[PDB]
RNA sequence: AUGUUUCUUCUUUUUUUUUUUGGUGAGAGG
RNA sequence: GGCCGGGAACUCAAAGGAGACUGCCAGUGAUAAACUGGAGGAAGGUGGGGAUGACGUCAAGUCAUCAUGGCCCUUACGACC
RNA sequence: AGAACCUUACCUGGUCUUGACAUCCACGGAAGUUUUCAGAGAUGAGAAUGUGCCUUCGGGAACCGUGAGACAGGUGCUGCAU
């Protein structure tokens, strides 16, 4: 009876590595809840368990509050202090109440609350101790297969979920199968699965390489980037600081044994391993493997790269359904345009001709002088308007007066183009039609017209997604303006 | 069980996994209690309603 | 910082703090380093000659302040300068800290 | 990858008051077959560990030779301490023969056309130091067009 | 101061589970 | 005649532990290590003692504790008094 | 960690050789039990009589004989064969 409470507290404390105090607080709350259910009226109840005897006293608790909203569970501070002057706001006033007999009903409630406390203590501390597993490749047994998810049993009453998007496209699991996956998210939700496991995301590839390649686990080789088409093909970029180690050779292993182990775990996914370079152009050449790159042109302003390949290598460089270029672009972070050497030359000739036509038209220069500007690397009116005067003065045949005149013409051309844009929509079209939409300021009307939204009809045809990049336009404000435009155009 | 050692502690006055049943009576009929008789074998303490 | 005494005798744990502290100052704050760095700065090559030997076998570019008495057989970046000063080495250390201020962004 | 090739095994001892314990000096060579050559020095208390400990230095001792068309460049002297071997040219002679316990070394560089003759004392240990050292100061015609003359094409004719 | 003779050896290939609340008497409804 | 009561103080009897670590003090010594005095204690520097015999040498002895490859007896070298 | 027999493996003499001991093959004796002897004892030469349980009740395990045996036996050697 008495000594049995101590023996239970000691057994549970030792088996679940849990503070005895946390178990008692929870038993007190469990007994209070079981007591509340025996009364027909909603009462407040405090239970106190004696930590030496295991005896327990039950009260009619009266939450000391400033303003009483529930007279059955709350008491004013003035009324509480009439009984005990030591009471403060948030304390409980008690009332001698018959403690509920510990029947198998209270016993079952106590068991449930202990189990719940262990989930928030023993299991929580187990998840904290397994900080590596929360991120590394956990192993689970398939408990249940649904249409949209797979429930994994990790042991110790821990359940994980693999979502349909988190699976490989050709995997078929059965109840009882063992599955590995990366724990990519832990959610403290009051209902549902708390542990989310992925096999499709790039982290699964990185952690499989960490386990299979000791040199990655020892931080001698670093994985800098990973791009993945799950169950089909992946690319990984590897770097090392040790010049004695080949990072690609280490990840491949003897006759490809290491990369084949990772590929086999991923259902036969093809893995390309590329050397990371700090030069973006050299890194993209490496990422394009196995296609040979003939030349690269880098557009830093658009964050794009034009990749020329031999006509025989074009199909290999693009890959099946563009898979090779897409994985290289995701691995580099650059937009990659793959073309033939002949197509790249034709593109550059068309761009040079368009720049010459633009400069001849807007700068009132001859075609010979426009050609010199393009050969010196000027392609836009903005470059000519804003570039440091020293770079324009390095061009053979430009003097300080001619550079000043060229810059003034470029600025006047940009101002005339901007004004012709403002007149095409913003002085007539977006100053009456698009402006009518309640909320459109003149600045927003010109920002809309710069995207080709010149009329109130053009705005009524937009999605929120088409306007999301306009500086100062929130999704809510975009949605309100589109709805105002639709109300006038379609319902006026 | 651990819980059952706490079931033996505080209100173990409730035996073990107790379910103390009164004369919890069955169903099928309504009514209105019109008359109550209490007969006491002599020697037994009469309660307050007797 | 929380236990380390209630698991064995008190006599043992001062040997542990002897083991802790003398491996604290000598392993430094370098426990969270990447293990094999990309460069190593040498102030003087007289008795730290084992480093410039060892830093050369893995192809790692490593620097050197030289004085009159040491040899360039092994170092890469021979920079002159006296190795016996208090503020001047920090003036050298304030100079590289200007570069390391760019060596984070 | 590393294309292993292993050769050497012979006992060495220590002769302590307990006795003489047979350590095992064992040598090998590691290389791609297309330019990267470099070996490691290994010994243990048995045979299979010594060929495994010699591997790690050979990973960090690979030295390139600018393999021109899978052969040499020009006759170079592999003189070292104990062996004075020549590296005689044979431009696609289609014969892969070199010294004893040098032949298995010059399979891992890849070549198919060269002559040799280990001048001096027939030792397997000075070979693997010299047969890289002979290969080291060897340079392809481009590098010795990159320095001499200061006209690359004129030595090329 | 003296202390035979013929006598020592050395490392890289072997290894399946697993278990087939009854009786009697009376009355009544169809 | 602790023999007959009585007693749980006490020797003895037997268990789980408490008790010692250069912990403290001063001189000296490279702020270290450390020797050894001062203190109390049942004991002072691994308190007295035992058990545990490293890698290995004598290719030290034993086939007669037992095991066990060859060898020979197997109407005997085996068996009985 | 104890040499009168024993221990005892050594010696003298007298003895059986499928044997002190083991398992199996055919069949017999049941097993058991006291005592008179040639004899140093061994061994071998004999007389009185007995017979529990299962019974697939055309007989079997626990014990010995006589005959073939495979073997059994080895304190006989090699410690530098382990």
């Amino acid at each position: 009876m008495n000594k049995e409470i101590l023996a239970v507290v000691e057994a549970v404390s030792n088996e679940k590595a849990l503070p005895r105090e946390k178990i008692f607080e929870a038993l007190e709350s469990a007994l209070a809840t079981a007591t509340k259910k025996k009364y027909e009226q909603e009462i407040d109840v405090r239970v106190q368990i004696d930590r030496k005897s295991g005896d327990f006293d039950t009260f009619r608790r009266w939450l000391v509050v400033d303003e009483v909203t529930q007279p059955t569970k709350e008491i004013t501070l003035e009324a509480a202090r009439y009984e005990d002057e030591s009471l403060n706001l948030g304390d409980y006033v008690e009332d001698q109440i018959e403690s509920v007999t510990f029947d198998r009903i209270t016993t079952q409630t106590a068991k449930q609350v202990i189990v719940q406390k262990v989930r928030e203590a023993e299991r929580a501390m187990v998840v904290d101790q397994f900080r590596e597993h929360e991120g590394e490749i956990i192993t689970g047994v398939v408990k249940k297969v649904n249409r949209d998810n797979i429930s994994l049993d990790l042991g110790n009453n821990a359940e994980a979920v693999i979502l349909r998007e988190d699976m490989l496209p050709r995997e078929n699991f059965r109840p009882g199968d063992r599955v590995r996956g990366v724990l990519y998210s832990v959610r403290p939700e009051a209902r549902g699965a708390q542990l989310f496991v992925t096999r499709s995301k790039p982290e699964m590839l990185i952690e499989l390489f960490r386990i299979e390649v000791p040199e990655i686990g020892e931080e001698v080789i670093e994985i800098k980037a990973a791009a993945r088409d799950p169950g089909s093909r992946a690319k990984i970029a590897v770097k090392t600081n040790d010049k004695r180690i080949d990072p690609v050779g280490a990840c491949v292993g003897m006759r490809g044994a290491r990369v084949q182990a990772v590929s086999t775990e991923l259902g036969g996914e093809r893995i390309d391993i590329v050397l990371w370079d700090d030069n973006p152009a050299q890194f993209v050449i490496n990422a394009m493997a196995p296609a040979d790159v003939a030349s690269i042109v880098v557009d830093e302003d658009k964050h794009t790269m034009d990749i020329a390949v031999e006509a025989g290598n074009l199909a290999q460089a693009i890959g099946r359904n563009g898979q090779n270029v897409r994985l290289a672009s995701q691995l580099s972070g650059w937009e990659l345009n793959v073309m033939t050497v002949d197509d790249l030359q034709a593109k550059h000739q068309a761009e040079a001709h368009a720049a010459i036509d633009t400069f001849t038209k807007y700068l009132d220069i001859d075609e010979d002088f426009a050609t010199v500007l393009v050969e010196e690397g000027f392609s836009t009116l903005e470059e000519l308007a804003y570039v440091p005067m020293k770079e324009l003065l390095e061009i053979e045949g430009l003097d300080e007066p001619t550079v000043e005149a060229l810059r003034e013409r470029a600025k006047n051309a940009l101002a005339t183009i901007a004004q012709a844009q403002e007149e095409s929509l913003g002085d007539n079209k977006p100053a009456d039609d698009l402006l009518n939409l309640e909320g459109v300021d003149r600045d927003l009307a010109f920002k809309l017209a710069a995207r080709g939204v010149c009329t109130l009809e053009d705005l009524a045809e937009q999605g929120i997604d088409d306007l999301a990049d306009i500086e100062g336009l929130t999704d809510e404000k975009a949605g309100a303006l589109i709805m105002a435009a639709r109300n006038i155009c379609w319902f006026g | 069980t651990p819980e059952e050692k706490l079931l033996r502690a505080i209100f173990g006055e409730k035996a073990s996994d107790v379910k103390d049943s009164s004369l919890r009576v069955p169903n099928g009929v309504s009514g209105t209690v019109i008359d109550v008789q209490v007969f006491t074998r002599d020697g037994v303490e009469k309660d307050k309603r007797a | 910082q929380d236990g380390t005494f209630d698991k064995l005798t008190k006599k043992e744990a001062l040997m542990r703090t002897r083991e802790l502290e003398k491996l604290e100052n000598s392993l430094g704050g370098i426990k969270d380093m990447g293990g094999l760095p990309d460069a190593l700065f040498v102030i003087d090559a007289d008795h730290e000659h084992i480093a410039i030997k060892e830093a050369n076998n893995l192809g790692i570019p490593v620097f050197a302040i030289v004085d009159t008495n040491s040899d360039p057989d092994g170092v890469d970046f021979v920079i002159p300068g006296n190795d016996d000063a208090i503020r001047a080495v920090t003036l050298y250390l304030g100079a590289v800290a200007a570069t390391v201020r760019e060596g984070r962004s | 990858e590393l294309q292993e090739k292993l050769i050497a095994v012979n006992r060495v001892s220590k002769t302590v008051k307990g006795g003489r314990i047979f350590s095992f000096t064992a040598l090998t060579v590691v290389g791609d077959g297309n330019g990267r050559v470099g070996f490691g020095y290994g010994k243990a208390r048995e045979v299979p560990a010594a060929i495994q400990k010699a591997m790690e230095k050979a990973r960090r001792n690979m030295i390139n030779v600018a393999l021109n068309n899978g052969t040499l460049q020009h006759p170079v002297k592999g003189v070292h301490t104990g062996s004075r071997v020549f590296m005689q040219p044979a431009s696609e002679g289609t014969g892969i023969i070199a010294g004893g316990a040098m032949r298995a070394v010059l399979e891992v560089a890849g070549v198919h056309n060269v002559l040799a003759k280990a001048y001096g004392s027939t030792n397997p240990i000075n070979v693997v130091r010299a047969t890289i050292d002979g290969l080291e100061n060897m340079n392809s015609p481009e590098m010795v067009a990159a320095k001499r003359g200061k006209s690359v094409e004129e030595i090329l004719g």
